[PDB]
This record gives C-alpha cells, structure tokens and sequence, in this order.
C-alpha cells in the first residue's frame, strides 16, 4: 500500500571498440 | 527589444484582442493582459517569474480558454501553450514528471516533462490545468518556481522559468448551507487557503476569481461557437448561416449560471450540429450549398 | 578537393545538379544560419527542432540558396559538405586512424577556405573515435570551432540535444541553437507545393491543390507523433504510391484520406453511397443485438455520424458518455454493439475494469509509472491502447466502484482530448468514444411518497451530481438513464439469447428452433424489471443451456434437428 | 552480391528454391508494403505487430511476390535481404570495423539499386554496433532512410517498438508503421488451408479441413499467451509431430487436435 | 558446433558415457513430440534445478543411438551448449557475437545439430541489452522457421522472469514441463544408477541404502530438490568409504547427511 517501487536503473555496461597497434 | 509600431497598438490592444476568444471575464483579462505589459515595457521583475495567476472559478467559464486565448495571442496558436495536466498528478511520486528522475534511477535522461518544455521556450505560457486535483505536495514544488523563477533539474540544471506565465487553474452546484442574502468569491478564496498551502498562495501575483456567464454573455458565446463549425469544419463549400431567432433559442437552452458555455456547447451539438450531420449523411443538404437555420420553436 | 568527396556528400554541388528538393518557406531560418555563419569567433549554427520539421532541410536550402545567390557576400560560393561521422570511422582499424582522417579533413578546409561542413545528427560527434574523456571527433574540433576557423553547422533533434550534446556541456557552447520549429498547418501547405514537382514526377500522377491541403490539415489533427513538415508529405507519397501501384490520374482529398484511414484507423475519408447508407442505419444496425435503449443508440448513434460528417471539435473526443442505469439493461452490451459496427468484434472495445480501480493508487495503471520507477518502460494499460487505435471505444466499465483520483486523471482526457503518459508523450484521445458505464434495486422509494423509468431518472441523475464532481458531468457529453426492460422487450430478447445457444449448435452441425409457446415461457421465467436480462440469461442456462447439455451426452439429441417444445402453458 | 550474402540472406532467392511457406491472405498487406516502398522519400515500412501474428511472415509473402512478378513495376527484380545485423557486429572487435561493414553493405545497394533490405527485429538496429565511442547503426542509416535512397522493411514487436524505436524518436520519422494486424479465425483457416501441404509433407499425415477449423476456434478460444496466425499452426503441428512419434496414413481430425489442447493448457476439450 | 563451447551427448551416447536414465520416458517423448515439429521445435524443460532436466536430454541423446527417434531426429547430432561460455571472454565488440555467428555457421554446414542450451535466463541480455545485439536476438529468427533445434532448460521463475516477460520468445520456445519426481520414481532412478556408482567408487550400495536415500533426502533437506539429493547420498558415501578404506549401507549414508544439516549426533 504506497510503497514505491524505486526502479534504480543501473548504468550501462557496454562493449568497447579498440585501437589496435600495429605490427608487422 | 524595443516594440514595433504595430506590435505597440496590438500590446495596448491586447485586451479587446483576448475578448475576441474569451466572451466577459473581463478582470480576467485585464490581469493577465497587465502581465504582458509589465513584461514588454522593460518593468518585469528579473527575479519573479512574467505571471503567475490562479484562474480560480466555475466549470466552464473560460479558465483553460484564457490560457489558450493568452497563448494564441503570444504565439499564433494554442498549441504553444505548456498544458501539464494536473489531475495526472494524484500522489506524491508524479512530481518526479514536473523535473525528471533523480540520479541513480530510469528517466533520468530525459530530465523532466515541465523543464525541457521550457528550456526550449522559456517564454511559455504555462498551464496547470486543475491544480486542485494534485497532490497536496506536486505544488510543493513549484515554491522556488514563484518568487525565485527557476526549477531545479533532477539532472541539476536550473531553468529560467522567470519569462514564463504561470496560470493555476483551479476549479472552484447551486447555493451553500444557511441564510445568505442575494444568489461567493470570497468562498473560492477562502478554499484556496484551506487547500492551497499559504507559502504558494504568496508566491501567485494575482488570484482571479472568475465570474458567472450571464446570459448576454451566452448569446455573444453563440457566435463564437456557432464559428468553430462554420468556416473551419465547413470547408465542404458549405455556409452556416443562423438567424438572430435561432441564436436566441440556443442561449435559452444553453444558459445555466452554474456550469456556463459547456452546456451551451452540449446544446450546439444536440439541436444544430448533429441535425446538421444528419442532413449531411442524408445529402439533404450538402457540399456546395449554404445552410441557413430558422429557428425550430 | 576529394578528400572531402570520400567522407562526405557535397551538399552545394548536389543543389547545382537539382537532387536537392525545393525547401519552400523556412527562409526566415535559412537567413538566421547565415546571421550565424557569418560570425567571428563561434559559427556554428546547431539547428535544433523537433524530429520531422526539416532540420536537415534547412542546410538543403542553404545549399540552394549558396547557388542561386540567395546567399550574402560573406558566404558567396561556398562548398557545402555534409560530413558523414560514420564514413570517418570506417575505414579505421588501428590507433589514429580515426584521428589522422579527421585532421585531413581540417586541413583541407584550412587550404581550400570555404568550406562549411554539415554534421548531421551533432549528437553522433561526442564518442566517435574514443569515450568521452578522449581523443574523439568531438574533442578535436573544439579548438577549432571555438576560435572561428572551422564553419560547422549541426542538426540535432531536440530530444538528442539535451541527451548528448548538453550532457557534455563544452561542445554545446561553440554551437550556437537555432530553433528548427515545426510548421503550421498553412505553413506546410505551401511547402506541399514546392514540393509537389518532386513527387509528381516521380508517381507520374497529379496531385490536386486540394489534396495538399487536405494532407496539411489532416496530417495536423490526425497525426499526434509525428511532426508537420514530413507527416504531410507521408500523405502526398503514400497516396502518390497508391496510384501509381493501381495503376501499374490524380490525387484528390479522399487519396489523401484513405491513406491515413490505413495509417491510423480513422475513417477520414469521405464516405461511399453504400457505407452512408449504413451510418443512417446505424440505429437500426445497432439495434440488431441491442433490444430497446432507444434514447441511448440514438445518443451513440449521433456521435459518430457527427463524426463521419466531420462537425466534431477537432479538440475534443469524438463522444464522452455515461451510461447509468440499473444493471443488466444494456450498459455493456450497447458499447459491444458500439465496438462491433465501428469494427466487426467486440475485443477491438478498449474495456477498462474500472471496478479494479478502486484503490486510491492504481491510477498509473492508466497513465504508466513516473520517472525514476517501473512501470516506465510501459507507458500505461489506456495511453498505449490508443496510440495504437487511436479511432476506438474506449468502455470504462462500471466506474462508480473506483476511486475519486481515477476520474481526475479522466477529466483532460474528456475536453483537451489528451493523457499524457508518465514517460512525457501526450495520446490523442480525440478520435475515441468514451464510454463511463456506471452502475447506479427496490421497487418503492423510502418513505410516504406516491411513487422504472418514472422516479429513477431524477434519482440517478443527483446520484452522479453526488458521486462525481460537477467539473466532471460538465465535460460528458450526453448522460444516458437506462430503461428497465419492459416484457415486451425481454420477449425480443430471447431471440437474441437463444440464437447464440443455436450458435453454439451450429458447430455441433444441428440447429435449435423455439416456439412461440416456450419463447413466451422463458420470457416469462426470464423477467425482473429490477435485474433484467441476466434473470433471462439464467433461465436459459437453467432451462435451455443445460438440458440440451445432458441430451447431447445420451446421444439422445444428435445432430438432428433438435426443437424446444413447451411442457404446458395455458 | 557477394557483400550481401555473407551479411544476411537473400529472401528472393530462397522464394525461388521454395523455403518460405505459403502466405494465405495478407494481400491487403503487402500492398500496403509496396505502397511504402513505391514512396519517393521514406520508402521504409514498419511491420509492427503483436509477437507471432506473421511479420517477417509478410515478407516473405512478398519475396514470393516478387518471384511471381505479382509486384508493381517499381519493385520488380528486387532482391529481399534478411540483414543480419549479428553478421554485421560479428568480428567487429576494433574500431571502425563495424562502421566498415555497414558502409560496404549500403555501397552495394547504392550500386545495384535493386536491393530491399529486410531488417528483423528492428529495435537492435538502435545500439547496433554501439561500443565505447563508436556509431550506432540507426545514426549511420539515418541519412539513407530519410532520402529514401535505401528500401528497409522493418519489423518489430508492438512491445519492442515502444522500448527502442520510440525512445529513439529520430529513428521513428524515418519509418511508416504498417500495422499487422491480429487476423481473425476464418482468415486463419485460411492460412492453415494454405500451409496444410507443408504440414501434410514434414508430418506425413493428411490433415483434414475441420481440423484446419478446429485449430484456429480452438486455439483463439483456448489459448492466451499467443496469437492466432501462430498458436493454430502449434495445434497443428504437435498434433502431427505426435503422429511421427507414436507411429515412429493416420490423419489428423479434430480428436487429434483437441487431444493436443487438452495437453497444453490442460483445459479438456 | 565445436567441442570448444560444448560436448557431442550423442556421441558420448554411443560411447556409453552417460548417465542410465531410468523413469523419465514419458518426458523425452514430449521432448521428441516438440522436436518433430516442422517450425518452433524447441522445447524448454522448464523444471526446479537438479531435477534431472540434463538426464532427459542424456536419455534422449542415448535415444538416438538406440534408434527411439520418429525419422525427423534420426541421426540427430546433440551437441550441448554452455551459452555463459560464449559471454565468458567477451569485454569487446563482436565477441559474443562472433562466436554465436560461428556455432550457428557450424549448424547449417554440418545440418543436424540439436543444441542444448542450458541458462535460458541467460539468453535474455546475453549481449549488453535488448536493443543491443543478445543471443536473444540472434537466435529468434531461427527459432520460428524451424531451422534451428534448441532443447532449453529454465526453472519456472526464470521461464516467468525472462521468457514470459519476453514479447517473441513466448512463442519460440515451447514449454515441457520437468516435473518433480516421487520418492519411488527416484529409487528406480538410483537402481540404475548403480552400476555406475558401484563401479566408480568399487563398493557395493544396498537396496536399503537407496529407499533412505529417497525418504532421508525428503525429512531433512529443503534447499534442494529430490532427483540430486536422493544421488548425492550414495555418491559421498562411496567416496567416504573410499576414503576410509566395502559396503554402502543406510548406516553409511547415514553420516553423510550428518555431515551437513546441523546434526550433532
Ligand atoms: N469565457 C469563455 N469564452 C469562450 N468560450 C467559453 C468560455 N467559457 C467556456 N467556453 C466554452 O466552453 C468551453 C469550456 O471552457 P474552458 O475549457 O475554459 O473550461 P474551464 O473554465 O477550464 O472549466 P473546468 O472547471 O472544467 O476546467 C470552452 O472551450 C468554450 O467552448
Ligand atoms: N521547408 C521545407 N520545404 C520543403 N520541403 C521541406 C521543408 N522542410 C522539410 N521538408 C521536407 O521534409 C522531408 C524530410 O524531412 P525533414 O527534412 O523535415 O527532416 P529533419 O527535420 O531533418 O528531421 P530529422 O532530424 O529526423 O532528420 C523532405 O521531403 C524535405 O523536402
Ligand atoms: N439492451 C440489451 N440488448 C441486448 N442484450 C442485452 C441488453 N441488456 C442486457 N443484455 C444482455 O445481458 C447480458 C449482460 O448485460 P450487459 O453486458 O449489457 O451489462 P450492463 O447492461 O452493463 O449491466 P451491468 O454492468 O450492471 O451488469 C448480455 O448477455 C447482454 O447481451
Ligand atoms: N498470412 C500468413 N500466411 C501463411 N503463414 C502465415 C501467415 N501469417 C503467419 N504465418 C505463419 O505463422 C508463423 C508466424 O511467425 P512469423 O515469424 O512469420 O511472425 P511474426 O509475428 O513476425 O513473429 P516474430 O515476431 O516471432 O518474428 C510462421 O510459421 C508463418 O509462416
Ligand atoms: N532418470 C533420471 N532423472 C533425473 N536425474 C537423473 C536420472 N538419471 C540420472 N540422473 C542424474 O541427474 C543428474 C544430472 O543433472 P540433472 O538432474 O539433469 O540437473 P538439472 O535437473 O538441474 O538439469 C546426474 O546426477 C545424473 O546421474
Ligand atoms: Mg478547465
Ligand atoms: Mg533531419
């Protein structure tokens, strides 16, 4: 009874793309 | 900037402007005209937001017409009109659409259903339509957003709401208990104090209690009706002409003092514009030919 | 030279070569780029505006008017390049092949000098070469766009202005806004006419001055998603595509409205001689599964013929009704029938149990859930039913058992035709029909008086007077008191119970025939002025419904022809 | 060409080799799609639907319609890809990679010019190739969909068309809704008379037409998690897959369809 | 599908590496009736954890080396798949994916794999989200056309959390209903499990041993659920008699349960 539910988003886990060094 | 020519006669003009959409209300107009001129001869108070007014009064009358007549004379339409619809906010947690999420929660990166409106126009005409019908702590809110004229962000971005016009429509059957002479502003205000919490009752510039529509304002609010569905809903080359004896008959029929102009609008669309879309439908009458209407009884 | 040819489209050269349609009106706004672009130190109008209102049209008029000398002598011949982010990203793999791309873009607009990129979507700069605390397109332009050195202009709709370009505040400063606003109604029928060369030509059909005004004005009061200047010219196609699809003529008002009657729902269109026929028989139409509630089907009935005539408010909902009455009478049953010859089924009627509603809180059942709770990626059980059907019958059914907070959420719904939900988009409630069947027994009154239909009216028209507040009765359109059902009425609608029994016998391959002798017996079992037509309900459940139950399992009635005979009456 | 076929697959052709079932009805439909898809600017419909009610199911009706020539002129020859945008992501580990893919897909359409491309599940397209500091796939095709200089059927849940195409309203303008729509039970029996023949050949059974009308009224009357134009095909098919099972030809009537109902929501019908 | 990310159970079948399912016939052949459907042929054991979920698709692995299939699954590799093994290693773009796009390029070349997925809660949010690329996404498109065989496994909280939450993933998986067995159908699931535990540990169990495994597990464990803790009676109380070394009784399950509850005696 008008207890709120407090949805508490968490932040985003995500991919990362990459730089790469080069070689040879 | 300083005004043009036309926008100078327009401004001082501006009452018999409004009353071109608002049918009497009369001081209603000339407070919230007043508003507008304090703004535009450099007198508004870059503290305090342009207006801020409680459009308290009977159902009907013209509080949500004002601020959309307010809002078709700044702007060119209604549809400029910042409308937060109060009766949404029934509990405490519903602030949380005034200005957003706080951190940590979802919504928080959209920031607000009031604030983004005007960070994006902060010269707005914004309508709280039955504030009444909020909790007793959604206008709790809008505490610092009257005197101070910002709202704090739930992302922490302060908005100028200072250029803004406030309007606070509350919505306030026939007689009350016991003897009284004559037959009541003075019942609205009283129930603004015993609702309305007295720290926002100061922060309103002015409490305009609005008045009954009496029934030479009925027979002008015919005309004003009658030209909604003629010219905007009859571009069918179509022409709704009425006879004075047949807007007589529907400011009779339309002419309560305790509701005002919806009953005469249920009343449009009970004896003429249902009896006309049947004579549409029917092709008694129809594209490319004028309709008079003589009076039925 | 070509450098800027491989990650970007030379916006300028395709105004030359005429692939850039004809921006017709926003020149108020083309001019106020140039007052930007034409600046010292921060030249870089972001155009700002709604998705839709032809913000990237704004530059393609630009662009246009670079050629066409339209332009200043600031701005005189210069190349217009539409810098795609995503064509700077590709073609990288290791470190500073990102980086290293965009300062030979830099530097080629340092040589050659007058060249003023187009970052479409200016949200995509932030991260697109590393996370926002690195080396990315947005933190290499910013020395060069503070100093005036670099003309940029960038387009974000408003929503992703404040998502990405305010969340890091540093690159919203060398961006100057310029408010992109969307059209008006007579605005955007002049852009339909610019724009009716390019879509002429391509659908080889005509397109009427009517038909751009139509697709002005309904797009405007129909469309209540989308914006004007792109939601108008979604009817010229779609019907522009229409008839070059049939035809594999021109374009007229009902071209346009059809299209939107296949887009929304709505029947916009003006009606055929064979369909008319059926809104003046609607009555009548409704009246097939509805027994007697005359003063109601003629009350629903001239709701949506005001509709199809097109005399409603364009600012209000096509009709807002309370049915009141003793129950068993029709409430339901008439916004089924309602439901069923606007659509063809029942379940197309958007039931609302307000009954469950009777908590003070359940509320956000209709509205969704604010922000900061779940319950926000819905956006509610009534918004969401109607942007989807915005051309509905929307049955709160029995709604005096809910609680007073749930009718304040109702009440702008009633007469702006609007509820915005909790997560900030406004649903037109304006095409739908509003049903509010209340449920407000004892033949006598209290005490001493000399006193169906008679007595009732007055009593439950001060029982929603009571109930309700009179802000609320004040934006219903018509109230409708409810007849008990007289005997005569309980007759005709045993023709209608049992034609759903023999319904249910249609599948079993037999069918059931009543006589006139057991109608009459059932409608005499079947009557109570005080409950009526569910009593009528039970006796064929009691009588009828489950006798044939028991004879079909004793392979006693088959599929023969099973006729239901009196036992003795009279 | 061979860009596209190693990214997703070729609807078209698989109407030529006859690996999309029948599609029964839904003529109003796909007309509403080549109308979309005749547009000169926006020529991107949307199949939104209720989950099951047959939107990528659409499409393949107008693979099939294209193979048939059943099409306007505008869109005769076109070669219907199911883009797969995992195929897309896949091996996309640095920077660019994926913003290369999706560059080298959209410069074979712009050569060919005779590509529809059918993207499924059109609410991962927002966050497609999404990384720390890269470009989604919406903002990369955002500037073809709106030129209509790219044809793209989408198709989305009702549900996931709210949660990621309406939370990216940009996103929105570039697409037409086409509402597919829960068909009703006689356009049902319709479907399921149509696909009796693919159901006849992988179950081995003849099924006969009051079973088609039983598992459409049965399932519509019985069953609520589903809908129609998918939970008649289940009734259909685990009742024949039942017959493959206990025979390791027995028809299927409306006794074998009720006995896999009254083994499903355990409701005895 | 690679022996990276999983095992072929049919070929552990036909190498008699498996466990011996006794009891559980009825539920393989509602597993074979939703595997011999022409289009979403996937059933999702939906049952509590330790049921015995694996030991029907262990019996149906063998079920295609003993020839009890309806000619739709006939020479049906089973190839087992951990789908937490494709997320594990994946802090980059295209990590998940391309080694989902791999072992589902592995199933339309060889063309008769029956993968069974375990963690169906899992499969939801595989990837970063649902607008992102999950295997929830990835899957779906072969899970209506039949072209893809998932056998799943859920509990039914997670079937309610993850799938029936899940618009379009309802109708992709059909539900089979694992049930928990009795106290008699878990003793004929240890007399055939016995050759093995017999063998394994080198002790003889009694006929005793197993009817207080059944009854024991039951009175005194709830956390748990019967077809596991019924089995791991008899198995720690060969590997105590291995230790303390033959002969497994109910006194030598006995002070295997002892060992964990908070029995002092
Ligand atoms: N002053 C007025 N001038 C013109 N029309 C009026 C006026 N008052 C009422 N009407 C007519 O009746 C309608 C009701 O007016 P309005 O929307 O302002 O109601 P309200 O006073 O806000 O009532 P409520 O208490 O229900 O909010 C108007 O839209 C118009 O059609
Ligand atoms: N002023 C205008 N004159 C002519 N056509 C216009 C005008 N504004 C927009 N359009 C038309 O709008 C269509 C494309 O939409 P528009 O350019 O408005 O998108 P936008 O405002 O850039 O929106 P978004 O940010 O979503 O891309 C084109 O057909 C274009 O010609
Ligand atoms: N006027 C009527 N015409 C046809 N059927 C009716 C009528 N009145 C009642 N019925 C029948 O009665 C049953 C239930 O009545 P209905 O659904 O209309 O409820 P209602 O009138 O809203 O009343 P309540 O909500 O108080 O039960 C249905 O079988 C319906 O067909
Ligand atoms: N009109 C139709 N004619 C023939 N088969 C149809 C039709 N509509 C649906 N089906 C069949 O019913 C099933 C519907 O699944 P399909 O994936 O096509 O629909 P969907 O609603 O897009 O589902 P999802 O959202 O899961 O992709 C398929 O087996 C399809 O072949
Ligand atoms: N007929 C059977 N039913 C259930 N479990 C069995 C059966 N035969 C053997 N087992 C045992 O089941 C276990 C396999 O794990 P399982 O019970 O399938 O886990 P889950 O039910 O959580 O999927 C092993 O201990 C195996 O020996
Ligand atoms: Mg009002
Ligand atoms: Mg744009």
């Amino acid at each position: 009874m008008k207890v709120l539910i407090l949805a508490c988003l968490v932040a985003l886990a995500l991919a990362r793309e990459l730089e790469e060094l080069n070689v040879p | 900037f300083k005004l043009t020519e036309a926008e100078t006669t327009r401004l001082l003009r501006m009452e018999e402007e409004l009353h071109k959409r608002i049918i009497g209300q009369e001081d209603a107009v000339k407070a919230v005209s007043k508003a507008i001129r304090r703004t535009r001869a450099g007198l508004k108070d870059p503290k305090r937001p342009s207006g801020s007014f409680i459009f308290a009064g009977p159902s009907g009358v013209g509080k949500t017409e004002l601020s959309k007549a307010l809002a078709n004379f700044l702007f060119g339409d209604d549809d400029a009109l910042i409308q937060i619809d109060m009766g949404e906010f029934h509990d405490r947690f519903t602030a949380s659409r005034l200005f957003g999420a706080p951190p940590g929660y979802v919504g928080y990166e959209e920031g607000g259903q009031l604030t983004e409106k005007v960070r994006r126009k902060p010269f707005s005409v914004v309508l709280f339509d039955a504030i009444e019908k909020a909790h007793q702590e959604i206008y709790n809110s809008l505490l610092q957003v009257l005197e101070d004229g910002r709202l704090t962000d739930g992302q922490g971005r302060t908005v100028d709401f200072k250029n803004t016009v406030l309007i606070f429509t509350s919505n306030l059957k026939p007689v009350g208990l016991g003897f009284s002479k004559g037959g009541m502003k003075q019942k609205v205000n009283d129930e603004l104090k015993k609702h309305f919490r007295p720290e926002f009752l100061n922060r309103i510039d002015d409490i305009i209690v609005f008045h009954q529509l009496t029934r030479e304002e009925i027979i002008r609010m015919v005309d004003l009706m009658i030209s909604r569905v003629a010219g905007q809903l009859k571009s069918k080359d179509m022409a709704l002409v009425l006879t004075d004896a047949a807007k007589a008959l529907l400011a009779k029929r339309g002419f309560d003092p305790v509701l005002g102009a919806r009953p005469l609008r249920r009343t449009i669309q009970r004896e003429i514009e249902d009896q006309l879309s049947e004579k549409i439908l029917f092709e008694e009458v129809g594209p490319g030919q004028v309709v008079t209407v003589d009076v039925d009884n | 030279s070509l450098v800027l040819d491989q990650f970007g489209r030379n916006l300028t050269a395709a105004a030359m070569e005429g692939k850039l349609d004809p921006v017709i009106g926003r020149e108020k706004e083309i001019e106020r780029v140039m007052q930007v672009l034409s600046r010292r130190t921060k030249n870089n109008p972001v155009l700002i505006g709604e998705p839709g209102v032809g913000k990237t049209a704004v530059v393609e008029g630009l662009a246009q008017a670079i050629v066409h000398g339209e332009v200043p002598e600031t701005l005189k011949d210069k190349q217009l390049y539409t810098l795609d982010l995503g064509s700077l990203v590709a073609g990288s793999r290791y470190r500073g092949d990102f980086e290293e791309r965009l300062k030979k873009v830099l530097k080629e607009i340092n040589t050659r000098g007058d060249i003023i990129l187009f970052i479409d979507a200016l949200h995509t700069l932030v991260g697109a070469g590393a996370a926002e605390g690195a080396i990315d397109a947005a933190s290499i332009l910013k020395p060069k766009l503070a100093r005036g050195e670099l003309q940029t202009i960038g387009a974000t709709t408003l929503d992703e202005y404040r998502k990405y370009i305010e969340k890091d505040a540093a690159l919203e400063r060398r961006f100057q806004p310029v408010q992109v606003g969307e059209p008006t109604v007579e605005h955007t029928i002049e852009i339909l006419k610019g724009l009716r060369d390019r879509y002429e030509a391509h659908h080889r059909v005509s397109i009427t001055d009517a038909a751009m005004v139509a697709a002005a004005t309904l797009a405007d009061r129909y469309i209540n998603d989308r914006f004007l200047p792109d939601k108008a010219i979604d009817l010229i196609d779609e019907a522009g595509a229409r008839m070059r699809i049939r035809r594999m003529a021109e374009v007229d008002d009902e071209q346009i409205a059809e299209v939107l009657g296949n887009w929304t729902g709505i029947p916009v269109f003006k009606l055929t001689e064979a369909e008319t026929t059926r809104l003046l028989r609607m009555e009548e139409e409704l009246h097939k599964r509805i027994i007697g509630q005359e003063d109601a089907v003629k009350a629903v009935s001239k709701a949506i013929r005001r509709t199809r005539a097109g005399l409603k408010d364009p600012k209000r909902p096509s009709g807002s009704f309370i049915f009141a009455g003793p129950s068993g009478v029709g409430k339901t049953e008439l916004s089924k029938a309602l439901a069923n010859f606007l659509f063809g089924d029942d379940d197309a009627l958007i039931q609302i149990d307000m009954g469950e509603f009777h908590d003070r809180f359940t509320a956000s059942r209709l509205f969704g859930a604010p922000p900061g709770y779940v319950g926000y990626e819905e956006g509610g059980q009534l918004t969401e039913k109607v942007r989807r059907k915005p051309f509905s019958v929307v049955l709160f059914d029995a709604i005096e058992k809910a609680h007073q907070e749930i009718y304040n959420s109702l009440l702008q719904v009633l007469e702006d035709g609007r509820l915005t939900d909790g997560q900030g988009r406004t649903v037109d409630f304006k095409n739908t029909v509003l049903i509010f069947t209340s449920n407000l027994s004892k033949p006598v009154g209290l005490g001493f008086s000399k006193g169906d239909y008679e007595r009732m009216k007055q009593k439950v028209n001060d029982e929603l007077k009571k109930h309700f507040r009179p802000e609320f009765l004040n934006r219903i359109d018509d109230i409708i008191v409810f007849h008990q059902l007289t005997r005569e009425e309980i007759i005709r609608m045993v023709d209608l119970m049992i034609s759903r029994v023999a319904g249910q016998l249609k599948s079993k391959d037999m069918a059931l025939v009543l006589t006139d002798a057991a109608k009459a017996l059932l409608a005499k079992r079947g009557f109570d002025p005080v409950l009526g037509a569910r009593p009528l309900r039970r006796t064929i459940q009691r009588e009828i419904e489950d006798q044939l139950s028991e004879k079909i399992l004793f392979e006693e009635v088959g599929p023969g022809q099973v006729v239901t005979v009196d036992v003795d009456n009279w | 060409s061979l860009v596209l076929d190693q990214f997703g697959r070729n609807l078209t052709a698989a109407a030529m080799e006859g690996k999309l079932d029948p599609v029964i009805g839904r003529e109003k439909e796909i007309e509403r799609v080549m109308q979309v898809l005749s547009r000169r600017t926006k020529n991107n419909p949307v199949l939104i639907g209720e989950p099951g009610v047959g939107k990528t199911a659409v499409v393949e009706g107008l693979a099939q319609a294209i193979v048939h020539g059943e099409v306007p002129e505008t869109l005769k020859d076109k070669q219907l890809y199911t883009l797969d945008l995992g195929s897309l992501v896949a091996g996309s580990r640095y920077r660019g990679d994926f913003e290369e893919r999706l560059k080298k897909v959209l410069k074979e359409i712009n050569t060919r010019g005779d590509i529809i491309l059918f993207i499924d599940a059109l609410h991962t397209l927002v966050g497609a190739g999404a990384a720390e500091g890269a470009i989604d796939a919406a903002s990369i095709l955002k500037p073809k969909l709106a030129r209509g200089e790219l044809q793209t059927i989408g198709a989305t849940t009702l549900d996931e068309y709210r949660k990621y195409i309406e939370k990216d309203a940009a996103l929105e303008r570039r697409f037409q809704p086409v509402q597919v729509g829960e068909p009703t039970v006689e356009h049902t029996i319709e479907i399921l008379k149509g696909l009796r023949d693919r159901y006849e050949a992988h179950h081995r059974v003849s099924i006969t037409d009051a079973a088609m009308v039983a598992a459409a009224t049965l399932a519509d009357r019985y069953i609520n998690d589903r809908f129609l134009p998918d939970k008649a095909i289940d009734l259909i098919d685990e009742a024949g897959a039942r017959m493959r099972i206990r025979r390791m030809v027995a028809e299927v009537d409306d006794e074998q369809i009720a006995e896999v109902l009254g083994n499903w929501t355990g409701i005895p019908v």
